[PDB]
RNA sequence: UCCAUGGAUCUCCGAUCGGGAAACCGUAUCCAAGCUCCGUGGCUAGUCUGCGCUCUUUGGACUUUGAAAACUUAGCGAACUGAAACAUCUAAGUAGCUAAAGGAAGGGAAAUCAACCGAGACCCCGUUAGUAGCGGCGAGCGAGAGCGGAUUUGGGAUUUGAAGAAAAAAAAAAAAAAUUUUUUUUAAAAAAUUUUUUUUUUUAAAAAAAAAAAAAAAAAAAAAAAAAAAAAAAAAAUUUUUU
RNA sequence: CGAUCCUUCCCAGUAAAACGCGGCGUGUUCGAAUUCUGAUCGCUUUUACGCGAGAAAGGGGGACCACCCUCUAAGCCUAAG
């Protein structure tokens, strides 16, 4: 069995920040929960990341074309 | 046996008979549970449903029976929530452990379990915790800056932080004189 | 390709309002604005489509409303006779930030007076200045249309008395909606002192102010000051209005005047379109009750040359049996054509009718050619009609169709009537005599246990020529039959036709049928 | 008169219904259960067969 | 004396304010409001005001449900005994203990039966039948469907009007067959009512003006008032009107 | 007061399956099925999301498969006997 999370950051092995993964579930439910490295791949966490992070990624684009 | 009756006595009593119409009598019926919960361990915890059964146990030659009892795959796990941002520590089976995966953490089960399906009271009052919580995030919004704005944030921060430094040397030197 | 609003309000047709689906809208949006979703409410295909996206849009927080928005949902909740929801929207607006404006109360008011509850229109025209909302032109107007439709006429003197207080000029709108209520409300010298005061202002009256002078005096059954008027409408170099001339063959319908309506007919040349649907839908009463023919069939054939469906669709039935009553047979076929190619399903009583009048006049053939038609078209066995088929129009033609030839069909038609409510003894007695007479007896018995399970009551000759064409056909055996049938049933036959049953049994080798039937008249003691 | 035949208000209501199945249809590529269960729709063409 | 109705008084335990060897002990709860009496303090000293308790009234704060035979639904669940011993089996889901609910509870309108014919929720009574089936195929245990009765019931989700170039149809002309086939041109004419008060006109008769309402209870809740004539109270010019 | 809808429900950790018991349920594991702006094909419109056509979901009927018949689970309420 395996759950797919959002990540909310980068993490070495498993990918880049705001990409569906599959995990262990142990995995993330004892690590990566708690920190908040991965949320549940459901629709409102899904739109909460997605939309966070073009907020934040559309900042940082414009800073850094200028 | 009629739990759902002995619970809506308590729930009538405690909010006051006059405040309810029928209609939300009907209503309120369709909401508290009414499941066979007997063993007093699975009213303090997070179950799913499971409960103790009790049978036999047959030898293979003779086929003699004993009384014997299957017992729930009980953890007394801390699962993360949300909404709180803390652990909480609960007595849960495995099964509920898998049923709490599948709907995203413990706040998603208790926001997406029907009221008839908590099984308990304690699970009526985390899940009415729970619905508030999440309705009082609701109603609200954060605001993001500009990295300039984050820029000038950050000097402010360090500007207090070094105000409050030096306030407290100078606590230690007047304290001192 | 397509745009954004046609898919949303296909989303919103086609499944259930669920959050999903919410969150699939969600996402398909990439910008919200203001006109976005006024398209999406003009473009929903129902009511609560546009109530769920409209509340579900401004409490997602996807955006905030303005004006327009509030304005159309509240025209369309009002228009479909939700009163409650329009109110309660509107009441939510001073604390949205969305100023009031005076067009939504008129709305709302006209939304209260098409449900006949004039009463909140009145009360909501008080309480808008108690809100502190301008209360000038329109809302007058649109309070006199909504109450004066109901009736109020002192109450409309009392309101156009603040109407002229309070410094606003009244415009001819005004005037002719008070004006067209106190002609309703049967008040001629209030009207005409309400004219005077109409003429005091000096603005000048139009066609439809003439107008409804004309449709006051047409209801007052007063027809030389309607012409009168109309000779004034003359003189005032105006432009005659199509509705002039209609509520002018309103009136000249009063009692006689078709010919008048004709008259002025050809007078149309001045004026330029002609063929107004309300025209044919009004002039047919008057030369049906009349009873005038020639000049009717000319424009009935016009109405179809232009493309014109009248206003009652029972209209069509009415001149139906009053020209059929006349005699001309042969445009009843044009009239149910001209039913067929129109909008108009043909119903059983459109059919019933004429094939009665056919009956009565010597025309089998073609009853016959429409009722195949009939059958074939199962329009009996359709339940949207209201008009059935009478039992003045299938009375006679079983009773042809059995005497003179072929029961199979008359069988078939009446099968296809007792599905609908029929069970006429007349009818069912005419197949056993046409099956009878037609060498088909078992029929005749079929029909008799139809009798005797539907709980219809049975004749005793009906018994009788069934057991004759038994013996004529050579089967004494059913005759016998028949015999006990009837005895079972209550009836008793006479020695004549017992004694051609046993015969019938003896020299046919059936000597022990022929003692039963010795035994039953032994019971019966019948010689 | 209704009570001659209680059963017009419900074989009215269900008409439209009782064209796409006996049990369910197809609708928007899924199946979709009928409006009335088998049983009451099997009273209801009792009622309207034992009239004729 | 007695009866009917309504009142006054109305010790204690069980028992619930705390303790407890049941019938005893200890108990001014706590806090907002406004009122007569009470006492003390302070002003430029008069219909002067500002601080308090005790007890009275109306609220709201803690918390006190609560008993009860059998029936019901659940949890757990024997053994003697029978099998001519005994271990599967039987006794028996019985005895017992426990929990919760109600005057009944429970069940209930088919993811049900049938067999290509059809039936039509649920429970109770009769029958099928000690049959089918289960079983050291031993001892024993033992249906269902159908049929006859009793009661006879279904409701809801649930429905919907969909407000007014080319193809087709209808008119006029044309030809042919015994009506038919083909081509050519085309704001309004519906929205229905009654009471009361005042001032006028007109031949006591009936209509004119301007003022207040009800033709709402569709939907439910809250409040005032419960039928004729007369007595008293309050307001007004004891008396009238209302109550 | 005013024509009264503004939500207990999102609905699969379910049905089934393996082992263990059992009053067809239950302990431990595990786990589906047709649509989520339906899709596919054809047509005019001549460059639609229209019009038509076909096939698509589950349970049961003494292992199991095919065909046929019948029903629509995974919490609606309900008198009397
Ligand atoms: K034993
Ligand atoms: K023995
Ligand atoms: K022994
Ligand atoms: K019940
Ligand atoms: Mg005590
Ligand atoms: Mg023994
Ligand atoms: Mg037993
Ligand atoms: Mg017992
Ligand atoms: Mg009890
Ligand atoms: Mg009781
Ligand atoms: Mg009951
Ligand atoms: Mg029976
Ligand atoms: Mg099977
Ligand atoms: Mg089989
Ligand atoms: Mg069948």
């Amino acid at each position: 069995r395996k759950l797919e999370v959002i990540l909310t950051t980068g993490i070495e092995k498993l990918g880049k920040g705001g990409e569906t993964v599959k995990v262990a579930p142990g995995y993330f439910r004892n690590h990566l929960m708690p920190k908040l490295l991965a949320v549940p791949n459901i629709d409102k966490y899904a739109h909460l990341i997605r939309e966070q992070r073009k907020m934040r990624n559309y900042e940082e684009k414009e800073e850094v074309k200028v | 046996a009629f739990r759902g009756k002995e619970m809506m006595k308590k729930l009538v009593k405690k909010v006051g008979a006059e405040t309810l119409t029928p209609e939300l009598k009907g209503k309120l019926k369709a909401c508290v549970p009414d499941s066979k919960v007997v063993m007093g361990r699975a009213k303090r915890g997070l179950y799913a449903g499971r409960h103790i059964q009790y049978g036999n146990r047959v030898s293979e030659d003779g086929g003699n029976k004993s009384r014997r009892c299957w017992k729930p795959n009980v953890q007394e796990k801390r699962l993360f929530s949300y909404i709180f941002d803390r652990h909480i520590k609960v007595k849960v089976t495995t099964h509920a452990l898998r049923c709490i995966d599948k709907a995203g953490g413990i706040d998603e089960y208790l926001l997406k379990t029907p009221y008839q399906k908590m099984d308990t009271e304690m699970g009526l009052f985390w899940k009415t915790k729970v619905e508030q919580r999440y309705a009082e995030l609701g109603q609200m919004e954060v605001a993001f800056f500009n990295a300039e704005d984050e820029a000038k944030f950050e000097q402010g921060f360090k500007d207090l932080n070094i105000a409050k430094k030096d306030a407290r040397r100078e606590a230690r030197k007047e304290a001192r004189r | 390709h397509e745009k954004l609003e046609d898919t949303i309000c296909r989303m919103m047709d086609n499944r259930e309002w669920t959050t999903r689906l919410q969150n699939s809208i969600r996402d398909l949006i990439p910008e919200w604005d203001h006109s976005l979703v006024y398209n999406v409410l003009h473009g929903a295909k129902k009511l609560d489509h546009a109530l769920q996206f409209f509340r579900w849009s401004e409490r997602s927080g996807l955006i905030r409303h303005d004006r327009d928005t509030h304005m159309k949902m509240i025209e369309m909740l009002g228009q479909g006779q939700k009163l409650n929801h329009a109110r309660c929207i509107l009441l939510d607006m001073p604390e949205k930030g969305v100023p009031w404006d005076e067009d939504m109360f008129k709305i709302l008011i006209e939304s209260y007076g098409k449900a006949g509850i004039v009463q909140e229109s009145v009360k909501i025209f008080q309480k808008m200045k108690e809100l502190g909302v301008e209360r000038t032109v329109k809302s007058y107007d649109t309070l006199f249309k909504v109450i004066l439709r109901r009736g109020r006429y002192m109450m409309a003197k009392r309101y156009f008395n603040k109407m002229v207080s309070e410094g606003v000029e009244p415009t001819r709108h005004t005037y002719n909606l008070m004006l067209w209520g106190f002609f309703l409300c049967l008040r001629l010298e209030t009207a005409l002192r309400f004219y005077d005061d109409m003429i005091s202002r000096g603005i000048s009256p139009d066609v439809v102010t003439y107008n409804t002078m004309i449709n006051g005096y047409c209801r007052f059954k007063k027809m030389d000051e309607a012409e009168k008027l109309f000779v004034e409408m003359k003189g005032k170099n105006i432009e005659p209005s199509v509705v002039s001339y209609t509520t002018m063959i309103k009136g000249y319908v009063s009692v006689e005047r078709v010919d008048d309506g004709l008259r002025i007919f050809e007078e149309m040349r001045s004026f330029g379109i002609e063929a107004n649907a309300t025209t044919y839908s009004t002039l047919l009463p008057g030369l049906c009750d009349a009873g005038k023919m020639v000049e009717a069939r000319n424009v009935l054939k016009s109405m179809m040359a232009k493309h014109i469906a009248p206003n009652d669709n029972s209209i069509f039935l009415k001149l139906l049996v009053s020209q059929s009553k006349a005699g001309d047979m042969a445009a009843a076929t044009e009239v149910l054509k001209a039913m067929a190619t129109l909008n108009v399903p043909a119903e059983a009583g459109h059919y019933g009718v004429l094939i009665e009048n056919q009956c009565k006049a010597n025309a089998y053939n073609r009853a016959i050619k429409l009722l195949d038609v009939l059958v074939e078209k199962e329009i009996i066995l359709r339940h949207q009609d209201t008009l059935e088929m009478e039992p003045s129009a299938y009375n006679p033609i079983i009773e042809y169709l059995c005497n003179n030839g072929q029961t199979s069909k008359a069988e078939v038609l009446f099968r296809q009537l007792m599905k609908r409510g029929v069970q006429d003894q007349d009818a069912l007695n005419n197949l056993i005599s046409g099956h009878a007479k037609e060498g088909n007896p078992d029929a005749s018995y079929e029909i008799l246990k139809i009798m005797s399970r539907r709980g219809v009551p049975r004749e005793a000759n009906a018994y009788e020529l069934l057991i004759k064409s038994y013996m004529s056909k050579g089967e004494p055996g059913d005759a016998k039959t028949a015999l006990d049938s009837m005895i079972e049933d209550g009836h008793v036959p006479d020695s004549t036709l017992f004694r051609s049953v046993i015969e019938s049994l003896f020299e046919d080798g059936r000597v022990q049928t022929a003692s039963r039937v010795m035994m039953i008249m032994i019971d019966k003691n019948v010689g | 008169t209704a009570v001659q035949h209680p059963w017009r208000a419900k074989l009215d209501k269900y008409r439209t219904e009782l064209t796409k199945g006996v049990w369910g249809y197809w609708e928007m590529g899924a199946w979709k259960p009928l409006g009335i269960s088998a049983r009451r729709r099997a009273m209801l063409r009792k009622e309207v067969l034992t009239a004729g």
